[PDB]
């Protein structure tokens, strides 16, 4: 009867629906000869008519004991057929959806005898079982938990090499977690999947176009994959607490979205993606600040939140979208003081780049605080840097010694009471040429600018 | 290609554009029910902790 | 550093002049967000309709999207453009033709 059909998007296996729809299995024989009970093809050649020239559901009651009875290893797939047809349409039956969500027992071991054997059957008994879920009344968290704990689902979901049945296995799933009754409840084994999609996430972006490897999978044939795993994403993301740990957890898969939303065009995966990153850094979670520092470190997306602010779109959602990781991701940190935490970074021994090194238009009184202890910190720091030697030790330091200048005209006095301009033309010829190059910079603009 | 095959790109694409927009709308509906579940938790918190 | 550039600065002058050329070119057609299409109007000749569905068979190969034909041929009023070919052999007589 009336309700919201389900794997529509899918096409490869409307046609393996179909193998059997236009065929016609023996069932006379199944019973006429000591292997099935005499009445259950009797009132099945019945039930079959009815498809046509008829539109009454209780005649459907004894199906539950011809497959308990089922014996033969394909002969289920008539019924399988019955079950996934019968909600074709609203116009079959006219007591069908009703009795469902009335009686449990045999809807409960629906999944108990399937769910064995065959990749196909188990696919469309899972597609039905599924879909029979989809209407409300129908919760029952035991089903969907057996379904979780089974290695039978994972046994096939690892096929790397067949993308169809991964696609379709995967592709319910959004369906089944609509609710976030079972979003908590996959959590719990969530685990045995997701290193696969992060795996086919990281082969989208290795996507080579130099060579033929999107073989029939484009023109929306293949596409759908990655459309569906993000909605997962974004549907199980709806929960902040739930949210934190896996952030928490994986660091270079959670990195990739930078160059997912370089690669492709398509507009399937764009705003997905952006909302769950918008989702990931508000504050409405008790935790926005263990990795969005790490994320400005290793991630310097600054450059394509403009480029794709810029360029062209038809939607009304992801303008705005962008304005707002745009105004959060450099609000956060580029707009922080420095002097503070310059001397926490260094005390700490632990020398780095990030937007307070490089910044310069927030260093216009910076200077003269600096000088409270005489540089006497700053001038440590020269003197470790003379017992340093990671170039990027070595370089940061010659950073701001040469913003001294460029911001501090007067402390010229106080650079040449250090002496290390001899240490400085001895750093002109370092093996690494990040160091010389940055002490060359240092030494020339001191040099000009001294005059000046 | 065939002439009369060009009423099928406009139809499979209208198709696959209101799939997008359903698929859109019902996610925003869930979100719906995220706020309702937000802002009645905060409220019926806030309010009933003073009657406490 | 003169000698790296030097090997790279040129080719991508007549490159990202490629790029902005192509922009150019494609932006003197008509959009609004009213649609996902974008409304856009040719003059192309026409002994060539099956060179350009099979050159456009890359458009359904590899950034497919199933949208294969976006020629349909109607009328107007007023005159075509003419236009001819030309051959190496010919490059001084097939100018001073239409010069």
């Amino acid at each position: 009867m009336g309700a919201t059909k389900i794997l529509m998007d899918s096409t490869h296996f409307n046609e393996i629906r179909s193998i059997i729809r236009s065929r016609s299995v023996a069932w006379d024989a199944l019973a006429r000869s000591e292997e099935l009970s005499e009445i259950d093809a009797s009132t099945a050649k019945a039930l079959e008519s009815i498809l046509v020239k008829k539109n009454n559901g209780k005649t459907l009651i004894p199906l539950i004991h011809l497959l308990s009875t089922s014996d033969n290893e394909d002969c289920k797939k008539s019924v399988q057929n019955l079950i996934a047809e019968l909600l074709s349409s609203d116009k079959y039956g006219d007591d069908t959806v009703k009795f469902f969500q009335e009686d449990p027992k045999q809807l409960e071991q629906l999944f108990d005898v399937s769910l064995k054997g065959d990749f196909q059957t188990v696919l469309i008994s899972g597609f039905n079982v599924v879909s029979l879920l989809v209407q409300n009344g129908l919760h029952n968290v035991k089903l969907v938990e057996k379904l979780l704990k089974n290695n039978n689902l994972i046994n096939i979901l690892q096929n790397i090499e067949q993308m169809d049945t991964c696609y379709v296995c995967i592709r319910l799933l959004q369906e089944l977690a609509v609710i976030p009754e079972y979003r908590d409840v996959i959590w719990l084994h969530e685990k045995k999947f997701m290193p696969t999609l992060f795996k086919i996430l990281q082969r989208a972006t290795d996507s080579q176009l130099a060579t033929r490897i999107v073989a029939t999978n484009s023109n929306h044939l293949g596409i759908q994959l990655q459309y569906h795993s993000l909605l997962l994403i974004w549907l199980l993301t709806f929960n902040p607490v739930f949210a934190n740990e896996l952030v928490q957890k994986y660091l270079s898969d959670f990195l990739d979205l930078l160059k997912l939303v370089k690669i492709t065009i398509k507009e399937k995966v764009s705003r997905l993606c952006i909302s769950i990153i918008l989702q990931c850094c508000s504050t409405r979670v008790k935790q926005h600040k263990k990795v969005i520092k790490q994320l400005l470190l290793l991630g310097n997306a600054l450059p394509t939140v403009q480029s794709l602010s810029e360029r062209k779109y038809s939607d009304e959602e992801l303008r705005q979208d962008i304005s707002n990781l745009k105004e959060i991701l450099e609000n956060e940190y580029q707009e922080l003081t420095s002097f503070d935490e310059y001397s926490s970074e260094l005390k700490s021994g632990r020398l780095e780049w990030s937007p307070v090194h490089k910044s310069e238009k927030f260093w216009r009184e910076n200077a003269v605080r600096l000088n409270e202890k005489n540089y006497e910190l700053l001038k440590i720091l020269t003197k470790l840097l003379e017992v340093s030697d990671d170039p990027q030790v070595l370089a940061v330091a010659a950073h701001d010694v040469g913003e001294y200048v460029r911001h501090y005209p007067r402390g010229k006095r106080v650079i040449e009471q250090l002496g290390g301009k001899q240490l400085v033309m001895n750093h002109m010829h370092h093996e690494d040429q990040q160091v010389r190059y940055n002490a060359l910079l240092a030494v020339q603009k001191l040099m000009v600018h001294n005059w000046e | 290609l065939t002439p009369n095959q060009v009423n099928d790109e406009l139809n499979k694409m209208q198709a696959f554009i209101r799939k997008e927009a359903e698929e859109k709308a019902k996610e925003i509906q869930l979100k719906a029910d995220q706020e309702y579940e937000i802002e009645k938790t905060n409220i019926v918190r806030n309010e009933t902790n003073n009657i406490d | 550093e003169l000698y790296a550039i030097a090997k790279e600065l040129d080719s991508w002058f007549q490159d990202v002049t490629r790029e902005k050329a192509i922009f150019e070119i494609l932006n003197k057609s008509n959009y609004d967000t009213n649609r996902k299409i974008l409304i856009a109007e040719g003059w192309i000749p026409r002994d060539e309709l099956a060179t350009l569905q099979a050159r456009l068979g890359e458009m359904i190969a590899r950034l497919g999207i199933d949208v294969p034909s976006i020629i349909q041929v109607l009328d107007t009023n007023h005159t075509p453009p003419t236009f001819h070919r030309t051959n190496k052999f010919t490059a001084g007589f097939q100018s001073i033709c239409d010069c």
